[PDB]
């Protein structure tokens, strides 16, 4: 009972994030943004930690 | 239809320079923006 | 033979890079997200001119 939740991602001195944080939803978390923006950027940050 | 009108609220503001705070290092809080439970994340916009 | 076989190998290399050198020119600067414009890059192979 009570699932562990992951409730947040940070990324440092990247490629166009030198320091941000998302808080990470309970349910969904939906990136959005123009092409180019970073997004896939981001799950890689994901995947890669 | 508040959603449709915070959306394009910040497709408007995010095009006028940028909040010079995101260099700090300080994550900026979840301001309240309306009753009902809506909330928003953003530092202010300084550099323009 | 091997030499006339070089000759023709290096004039029909200089004439196809002439004729895409001046195609390249036939872009007009596209606008695809970071990316400002596309080229395509001829160049003869120093490893293939030796
Ligand atoms: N390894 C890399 N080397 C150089 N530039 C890169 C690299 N990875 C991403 N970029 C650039 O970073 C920017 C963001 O790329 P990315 O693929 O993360 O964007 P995106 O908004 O997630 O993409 P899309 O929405 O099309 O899936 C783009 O300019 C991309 O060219
Ligand atoms: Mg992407």
């Amino acid at each position: 009972i009570e699932r562990g939740k992951f409730r947040s991602l940070t990324l440092v001195n990247w490629n166009g994030f030198f320091a941000r944080t998302f808080d990470l939803d309970e349910l969904v978390t939906t990136l959005s943004g123009g092409n180019g923006a970073g997004k896939s950027t981001t799950m890689a940050a994901f995947v890669t930690a | 239809r508040h959603f449709d009108v915070a959306r394009i609220l910040v497709d408007q503001a995010v095009r006028l320079g940028v909040a010079e705070a995101d260099f700090s290092g300080l994550p900026a809080e979840w301001l309240a923006i309306n009753d009902y439970g809506a909330k928003v994340q953003a530092h202010v916009i300084d550099t323009y | 033979s091997s030499k006339s076989v070089a000759n023709i190998i290096r004039k029909t290399i200089q004439r196809e890079q002439n004729r895409i050198r001046m195609l390249n020119q036939g872009l007009q600067a596209v606008s695809f997200g970071q990316v400002r414009g596309v080229r395509l890059n001829v160049n003869v192979r120093e490893s293939h001119a030796i």
